[PDB]
């Protein structure tokens, strides 16, 4: 099985800063790798795919990168909207299409 | 637009069986996936298992092989997902979610979640 | 498919206006295929025949009891003993010298007669079985949810529903020449030892030891496990030649075996001729995974296992390319159109140049160095 | 007379001043007389030895038990079984055929190896046995009332009192050669069988069986009687090669015999040169009667034996007349100066002329008629 | 064995006459048997020898004769000493050396 | 002149034996056989026995071979007969008679007679 973890496990910053949080998987997952973002209570939106790249209807300032085992995603000049639960997941090879535990991204 | 329109909350008694559904709007139904996703109240995304519509084909997670059991009706272009012998464990918010049939990379668009609670 | 599980493999394909083909050897496998349908495998599984005729009992062991000697003297006519007219009984007559020391009257050659009764020990005995050409099955086998159709000269032909895959005549007459063939089967115990041999009937009627038909009581032939001694005066000693089963087993070195299922007599070897009545879009590439790593199949070609985990059914985009030029796919396949299925498929062969190669199998991938000829 | 009892007799006669004479053979007869003296029967009765020295000992039929099995996949090292490094076991390493059909990740040769414990089955055992030259016993005996005298290498000489007769040396260095000989004494049952064979010393060791020396527990070279099938996948049976009993004693036809007395091992041939310290009036004719009437005595001689009914010792008055001259006795006696003694006399032996003639004894008569050359 | 059948039992004759007594034999006996005369009370005497020959002492009137099986005495012109008993004896080839029975001749 | 002198008579009880004699006179004792003869009264004349004095040979009627025993000593010139375990049926006169040595074919001299009577 894959498992994916993510780092940091939280954080909080504030509006118009940058932050950039990881994923590693326990093996390699050929950049299949997507990102998704999550408010309290709400259901979960795509932001990247493929490791990189950007879902439609997302902003600029979200930063898909990495490769084989260690990917991550950086946010250029945090939004409010952009405050949630980020979570990875992997769709290589096999399943489970496990995802990771996520990142609580919050306001100072 | 796509649309992922998820039926109502159950409220039942350990042991009962709830199915719940999922409504596919503004697409061509059996050319994507339905996948599941559980999670529980302030905790992570886990993946229950998916269904590709078109084919009928099936994968489980281990976890849930039996306790859920996914179906899908290509006419009313829904799919289903119904949960046996409730216990507490299986308190949760329940997602379907879409993928690309062929290229299943991503899940790129969530319904609204069904919450289903289970109770004394 | 029956057929990747054994070298021993043909393949026959119907084309436009097929509806039928025509040699199946015992232990084979057929694969068939046609155009719109399913593929299967076919092959001829068993011959045997439930309790086969019998021919003769050949005793291993003479089992000799109540040993009578009868003598008279020079003029005192010949000797004589009941069990020279009786049966189950071997005798032989002879002459000794008599005399004044040995209680006769004048001095020359003397009657003298000795008689023992021969049995046989018990589990000592051969028996020889031979086939009845109307009672031989034929069993074969079709795969896609295995069925069986079993055949026979008054009942040839028939028609098998494959599970769910639709409907699909084997000539007895064109199977076995079982004329010359006879099947030795011993008594039970030694430790262990095989259950039947193939002897050639020439060779089975010639053999020298003490025989009898099924039901009989008395031997023939008994004195084969028998050896008089020299006569002494009034004496002559009967003796047993002895076990002759080591003898025997040493005459069937070299000699093919055959096999005995509780009461079917099965052969090693034959055939049938029989006729046969025969009335997608890509895989997802991210999916694949190894099940059993492409490796070296043992007849110089490479072979795997892959599992799927996309929509099924689908067409397996399998390809390889060697180390120098990406752009050119290098594998020869013998798996032709590697298919996912519902239930099967993911099994490649594949025959690749010398030289180190890449094997992929949608972005699935495994390096392959091919040895030169 | 002992020698009167066989055809096998020899004559030795001691003149003035002879008061020795000097090659006995098992079985036969000399008739001893000198001036003066009694007549005496002298022979070899016996050569023999108790409890002879043990050679091999050869297992006829293998007592095959606890089977195991080992096997491995072509890269995952040889297997290997206890057994192989365990006495009273028979093994064998071969290769199979490994692959994915038979739960291995690669196709090729996989090490197999088969073991089998190997005892050897009760009163199925043939011993051979040899003589200590130190430990043979020649036992000479005599008679005129008889009497034993034994010898050994270190007690060749033993004077005997003949009863009443007065008083009478074996070279046990002049006997048997029996450098190259062994004696084979097989388990016993068989209905019936020789009691021990007299074989070659070559022949003997070079004996296909398992075998071993007295008290030992394993059994050498025990895979001769064991077969080891071919290999198959993770299988490779072992099989027994039978009871050697009738194998063996079709090698012993024509082979001689010999005899076991409880302990005592005897030769069925030989010899002993020795040497031997030696230190009336008219029948009543009207008192003899025939005992045995005149008859063939099978060598072209006459023989008879008369009952006297007069004064004892004395001479015996016999002579025979041929038809046609009453006058002249045409008897040849063989029988030399017959003599009617105390406790025996009586017989006599003759040869007479062709023809019709009467023999006489005192007034006893007899006609007896001879037949040509 | 020999058994020896004398006949007549027995006789009443008288002085200057002519008897004759017989002796059969079982079995050929070669002419050796004797004849015995006896008085009462008195001991046997030897009268004939091997058949016919007449004993030292014997009267030329008594005559010896017969051969093989059957021999007889003839005793001519009867004296008063001739009267008593007669047997006959055999000794021919093996014993037992019987008797006969015995003639009693007397007067008249 | 030939002389058999016998011995005198004997009155015995059943069981008892009795030894009696023969002397020889007036002859070369050891060429001549000694015969003894049984005779009860008014009865025949039994052969019983027989012994050759020059070599100490002997002859007996079966029906006497337990009865009677004889034996003779050279230099007295005397044959003797035993009788052992006597009966009714052994009373009677017992002769000893005289034969030719080589040429045995009657017995030319008798002797007296020794009556045995055995009784109460």
């Amino acid at each position: 099985d894959i498992e994916l973890t993510q780092s940091p496990a939280s954080l909080s910053a504030s509006v118009g800063e940058t932050v950039t949080i990881t994923c590693r998987a326990s093996g390699n997952i050929h950049n299949y790798l997507a990102w998704y973002q999550q408010k309290q209570g709400k259901s979960p939106q795509l932001l990247v795919y493929k490791a990189q790249t950007l879902a439609d209807g997302v902003p600029s300032r979200f930063s898909g990168s990495g490769s084989g085992t260690q990917y991550s995603l950086k946010i250029n000049s945090l939004q409010p909207e952009d405050f949630g639960s980020y979570y990875c997941q992997h769709f290589w090879s096999t399943p489970p299409w496990t995802f990771g535990g996520g990142t609580k991204l919050e306001i100072k | 637009q796509v649309q992922l329109q998820q039926s109502g909350p159950e409220l039942v008694k350990p042991g009962a069986s709830v199915k719940m559904s999922c409504k596919a709007s503004g697409y061509t139904f059996t050319d994507y996936v339905i996948g599941w996703v559980k999670q529980r109240t302030g905790q992570g995304l886990e993946w229950i298992g998916e269904i590709y519509p078109g084919s009928g084909t099936t994968y489980y997670n281990e976890k849930f092989k039996d306790k859920a059991t996914l179906t899908a009706d290509k006419s009313s272009n829904t799919a289903y997902m119904q949960l046996s012998s409730l216990t507490s464990e299986d308190s949760a918010v329940y997602f379907c979610a879409r993928g690309e049939d062929g290229y299943y990379i991503a899940l790129d668009y969530w319904g609204q979640g069904t919450t289903v609670t289970v109770s004394s | 498919s029956r057929c990747t599980h054994l070298e021993n493999r043909d393949f026959v394909t119907g084309t436009q206006g097929t509806t039928r083909v025509t040699v199946l050897e015992l232990g084979g496998c057929v694969t068939i295929t046609a155009e719109g349908k399913p593929s299967m495998d076919v092959w001829l599984d068993a011959i045997y025949q439930e309790n086969p005729a019998k021919t003769r009992e050949y005793c291993l062991h003479a089992k000799l009891s109540d040993t009578k000697v009868a003598a008279r003297c020079p003029t005192m006519g010949p000797a004589t003993l009941a069990e020279e007219h009786q049966g189950g009984t071997v005798c032989k007559r002879d002459q000794s010298d008599r005399g004044w020391g040995n209680h006769c009257g004048l001095f020359g050659k003397g009657s003298i007669v000795a008689c023992v009764k021969a049995a046989c020990e018990a589990k000592k005995k051969a028996t020889g079985h031979v086939y009845d050409a109307n009672k031989i099955v034929y069993t074969v086998k079709v795969e896609p949810g295995r069925k069986t159709a079993s055949f026979t000269i008054s009942s040839e032909k028939t028609i098998l529903t494959m599970g769910e895959y639709g409907d699909v005549l084997c000539r007895v007459a064109s199977g076995v020449d079982l004329a010359q063939t006879v099947i030795l089967e011993l008594d039970k115990t030694v430790e262990h030892l095989p259950t039947a041999w193939q002897v050639h009937r020439d060779w089975f009627n010639d053999l020298a030891l003490p025989w009898k038909h099924e039901g009989a009581q008395n031997w023939n032939n008994a004195e084969r496990l028998v050896e008089f001694g020299a006569p002494h005066a009034v004496k002559m000693d009967v003796y047993n030649l002895g076990d002759q089963t080591g003898v025997l087993l040493k005459a069937l070195a070299g000699v093919p075996v055959a096999h005995i299922e509780g009461t079917k007599y099965h052969l090693k070897s034959g055939h049938v001729t029989c006729e046969v009545g025969l009335e997608y879009t890509m895989c997802d590439k991210t999916k694949f995974t190894w099940k059993r790593a492409p490796t070296d199949s043992g007849h110089d070609t490479v072979v795997m296992e892959v599992t799927f985990s996309g929509t099924k059914p689908c067409r397996i985009p399998v390809r390889a390319v060697a180390h120098g030029s990406p752009d050119v796919n290098v594998a020869m396949l013998i798996t032709p159109n590697p298919t996912i299925e519902n239930n099967g498929g993911g099994f490649i062969e594949m025959q690749l140049p010398p030289g180190d190669n890449i094997i992929y199998v949608g972005e699935l991938s495994h390096q392959w160095f091919q040895k030169g000829s």
